[PDB]
RNA sequence: UAAAUAUCGACUCGAUUGCGAUAGCGAACAAGUACCGUGAGGGAAAGUUGCAAAGGACUUUGAAGAGAGAGUUCAAGAGAAC
RNA sequence: GGAAACUCUGGUGGAAGUCCGUAUCGGUUCUGACGUGCAAAUCGAUCGAUAGACUUGGGUAUAGGGGCGAAAGACUAAUCGA
RNA sequence: AGGCUCGGCUGGAGCUUCCGUCAGUGCAGAUCGUAAUGGUAGUAGCAAAUAUUCAAGUUCGAUCCUUGAAGACUGAAGUGGAGAAGGGUUCCACGUGAACAGUAGUUGGAUGUGGGUCAGUCGAUCCUAAGGUACUGGCGAACGCCUUGUAUCAUCGGUGGCGGUCCCCGCUUGUCGAAAGGGAAUAGGGUUAAUAUUCCCUAACUGAGAUGCAAAGAUUGUGUGCACAAGCGCGGUAACGCAUUCGAACUUGGUUAGUCGCUCAAAGACCGAGCUAGAGUUUUCUUCUCUAGUUAAGGAACGGACUCCCUGGAAUUGGUUCAGCCAGAGAUGGGGACGUUGUUUCCGAAAAGCACCGCGUGGUGUCUCGUGCUCUUUGAACGGCCCUUAAAACACCAAGGGAGGCUAUUAAUUUGCACUCAAUCGUACCGAUAUCCGCAUUAGGUCUCCAAGGUGAACAGCCUCUAGUCGAUAGAAUAAUGUAGGUAAGGGAAGUCGGCAAACUAGAUCCGUAACUUCGGGAAAAGGAUUGGCUCCAGUG
RNA sequence: ACUGGAACCGGUACGGACUCAGGGAAUCCGACUGUCUAAUUAAAACAGAGGUGACAGAUGGUCCUUGCGGACGUUGACUGUC
């Protein structure tokens, strides 16, 4: 078959040297280098993955459209919907109990 | 001129494969790896489990089994009570007749 | 095995070229020249190394400025004057 | 090495310039004694301990 | 190099490539704009 | 290198708007989301830091 | 706080009951050079054609080295490593 | 299967400083080859290990009565009871 | 006697008697120092890595250089194609006589003369790791050392107003150190004797910019073009979706962190069925054998396991994986949301490349399908393990906050297009049985990537394809001794210190397996049977 | 794609090359995996898990440094070293 060669001077199979074999229009098999993949963020409170957020490398986040980094909700893109629900419930109930104790 | 490449034909390999499919060149004297190396029992079990579970899913979706019988047969299949699809179908037919 | 086999692994230079003396005696990890003592302010010379002192002492180079001073001393370091304006 | 430093390249360039046969007309100068370049270097025999 | 070429030969350059030869000589490849003709400029300079 | 787990605890700075994190060896029974009270008026509960 | 005193390391000079190229400084010469050691460092050999290149035109065999003739020269059996 | 305690059978699963074995890392025996060698330690066959107390590149740290040592006075640039 | 005189030949510039005096004053040796030279001797030897032959070319000259034909080898964990360290011109072309290439040489990594390395996107440059080294501070007779730490310490810089300044907000820290860690952004085709992600063509992307153009902002509700009022966006129950309808200091977060195992998916490779095009073979047979039928970066549209949302309320418990596991803390069912990998009857783009047929620059085709316990790489989702828990910085982004900013046809402010620029240094080649280290063209050593067919469990061994080699001084002959292989009647360890060496055993399927035991093992114990080809039968989706 | 079976066929033989432990009964030493005298000793030597003992509650213990100061120590008896 056809065998490939590295196109850069880095000859070691490091995390920065991941490659993929691709067929070119000229009938050649060549090496195309893979960049690091972005990660879907997590909640500040829990660790569950957030939805509606487009993963990307930190420097590439600057190129995304505005809507791909946010969610239309308080703490959107920072907290999960359930985390926000819990925060709202706690905020309401703790202050209600504080008012009751102050009355007492 | 660019000379043609040297010929390396696979004709004998194809003919040998046809014979093997017919059932030749597979006796005990032609085997050099263990039975599990030639065909893993894990792979055979995976195939069997997927076949049986697909059959059970199809029957339950077609309403030929209720959830209770489906659960019982699912667990029996996992417990290695049915050797193949024919065995499972025969058991299902018998149990349905009894019910 | 000490010898022919072991010499095949010698491919990392301990010393490189020194900025002050130009010799290949600058120890990379120690960051110091084994010959002239760079980057110490002072020069590395030892009286037990008489031949080394002779090799690296004054006069083994160009002594451009010392010779210039010697030439200018002969006339009292005169400055601001020119020979008598004359011609051919 | 392919990936080298500018200073090393400069030193190598000077060594390359110095590795050259002596001009032929030098032998015809008055009082000349040099018959050839006695400081020639072969890359495989003598190595520049840089 | 761009400014020197413009000031010496009254020719504009679209790109300049530079390398250093093994003898430590800097060599420049100056691509003139399509308006000018490299052969004509070389004829005027003399090297041809 | 340590056989005992560490507890990362978050306190509120009393003098500026910031959070201060404390790393202390955990007492058995301490759990995430627990509240630790440190001071002279803290009660006798597991994990509290009090004068002897 | 000058002089008388020390000292050739530096610059400039004069000498000699010293050595005469295995000697005399390591180095009479492209010598602290070539070369060696990763490094501190170690460290040579190497003077001589002739008064003057006049350094052998030209012929001849050979692919050539080279040879046979010839020429220069006080002399080349002083022909280049002389 | 059993009153219970629990026992038995068939599968699934894929643990281990587990085993055979290739790349690889070592260097047991032949007391083989060679022994003014291919080689100032190599060559052939046969061998130990081969998913870890594993094998390794680069960068760094430890310098001589000092370092470093799963300990042989071993190793510390063919130099080590200094 | 130490030695001396004279003759002859060579040589070309100095030498000498006698008297005193002085001494670096006499060689056969010192395994003496240094330089040169013998017998050995045309001798030991130039024997690992399978292997060369025929015809021709060039040349004064060919085993060795070149061409063609043949025969072999490496055999994809290569004798192939590229790199890191190291080398430093060894790279390429044209000459070559001597030396070197332990034979030869017309050839060469030799020698003479020239040529050759092109970057906004590949690296360095930038961040910090282990660690190094400064400051002060202490010590030290001193060069200088020690600490990198509340030791030392008066180490500043951020928003806002004003226009240097005042308010407020916090509290202090150096600087080096990785062409394998982190990291802004490029791909295809072509081109040269030698450069190519660098040059040319085509097509993109990132960062820093002012300016210009276009569109937004620039409307809505009610009443009757006018009046009044209205801020800084909308949809969905929700998961979230869509537009660009502001926003600082400060605070809090995100930016896959190990290793092994199993499943699934995508791409590449491989393998089949045809259909074209060209080759090869045809005593005989074969709808036959081989080769080519390719699609980059970047975009648009789709797709996406896991996880999340809504309804509802589950025991006669169900769902569910290969293995798990999940559910009144809300399962099944039904309906939805999100998203990295990726795919295309789409742009790039067939005008390329490839294959073939022509002419002296043309034409034709480049197409339909399958398949998988297959490998490599990527991705998803889980499990096992630890008295082992698997970086730090920079940078970007998000959220909370609401200090502030513009004032319904204005303005602030985003959006899109159009323009300018992107410095410096490396870039050739070898990377090893001849470009590195070993005195050398040395059977040694020296970090990695890609990885075809058959047999087979297999990257094993053996054979082959692409690519590369035939380089190991040659010829004749086959004595003894040898080194390395292959056998041996009958006996079978009698050899020898000793079964040293060699021989014996072995794969796979079925059967069977002792003492002892730490109950796990011993165990492949021991020990038996079977194994090819061909024609069939049955089972397993 | 793999599995089981039956007829027939040949021949010296069917894992037809290739690849790949001879087996067993005992004694001594070391428990095991592992490490080591590079270039004459790979072992019964060293390590090892396990056992015991010693010191140390920090104003401490054990070490280094000429000194300043520093290491175990981002440690605190289930710890640290011996």
């Amino acid at each position: 078959s056809l065998r490939v060669t590295y196109r850069r001077r880095l000859s070691y199979n490091t995390t920065s040297n991941k490659k993929r074999l691709v067929k070119t229009p000229g009938g050649r098999l060549v090496v195309q280098y893979i960049k690091k993949r972005g990660q879907i963020p997590k909640c500040r409170d829990t660790g569950v993955k957030l939805h509606g957020i487009t993963p990307a490398r930190p420097i590439a986040l600057r190129l995304l459209k505005r809507n791909e980094r946010t969610v239309t909700r308080a703490y959107g893109g920072c907290l999960s919907p359930n985390a926000v629900k819990e925060r709202i419930t706690r905020a309401f109930l703790v202050e209600e109990q504080k008012i009751v104790n102050k009355v007492i | 001129i660019r000379k043609p490449v040297t010929v390396h034909s696979r004709f004998r390999a194809r003919e040998y494969e046809e014979a093997r499919r017919k059932g030749r060149h597979t006796g005990y004297g032609k085997r050099r790896g263990t039975a599990n190396a030639r065909m893993p029992e894990k792979t055979l079990w995976i195939r069997r489990m997927r076949v049986l579970r697909n059959l059970l899913r199809r029957y339950r979706d077609a309403k030929k089994l209720d959830k209770h019988l489906y659960h019982e047969l699912y667990l029996r299949a996992k417990g290695n009570n049915f050797k193949n699809k024919k065995n499972l179908i025969e058991y299902i037919f018998k149990k349905k007749t009894e019910n | 095995t000490k010898g022919t086999q072991a010499f095949g692994k010698k491919h990392v230079k301990s010393h490189t070229l020194c900025k002050r003396c130009g010799k290949s005696s600058f120890h990379i990890q120690k960051k110091r020249c084994a010959s002239c003592g760079y980057p110490d302010a002072k020069k590395r010379t030892y009286n037990w190394g008489a031949k080394s002192i002779r090799r690296r002492t004054t006069g083994t180079g160009r002594t451009r400025h010392l010779r210039d001073v010697n030439a200018r001393f002969r006339n009292g370091f005169r400055e601001g004057t020119t020979p008598k304006p004359r011609a051919q | 090495s392919a990936l080298k430093k500018s200073f090393i390249k400069r030193k190598l360039a000077k060594k390359q310039k110095q590795n050259r046969p002596m001009p032929q007309w030098v032998r015809m100068k008055t009082g000349n004694t040099m018959k050839y370049n006695a400081k020639r270097r072969h890359w495989r025999r003598t190595k520049l301990k840089l | 190099i761009k400014r020197a070429v413009h000031a010496l030969y009254n020719v504009k350059a679209v790109k300049v490539n530079t390398l250093i030869t093994p003898l430590q000589q800097k060599k420049a490849y100056v691509r003139l704009a399509s308006d000018y003709d490299a052969l004509d400029v070389a004829n005027k300079i003399g090297f041809i | 290198g340590r056989g005992a787990p560490l507890a990362i605890i978050a306190f509120r700075d009393p003098y500026k708007y910031k959070t201060v994190k404390t790393t202390v060896v955990a007492a058995e029974g301490m759990h995430t989301g627990q509240f630790i009270h440190c001071g002279a008026k803290a009660q006798i509960q597991i994990g509290n830091i009090v004068p002897v």
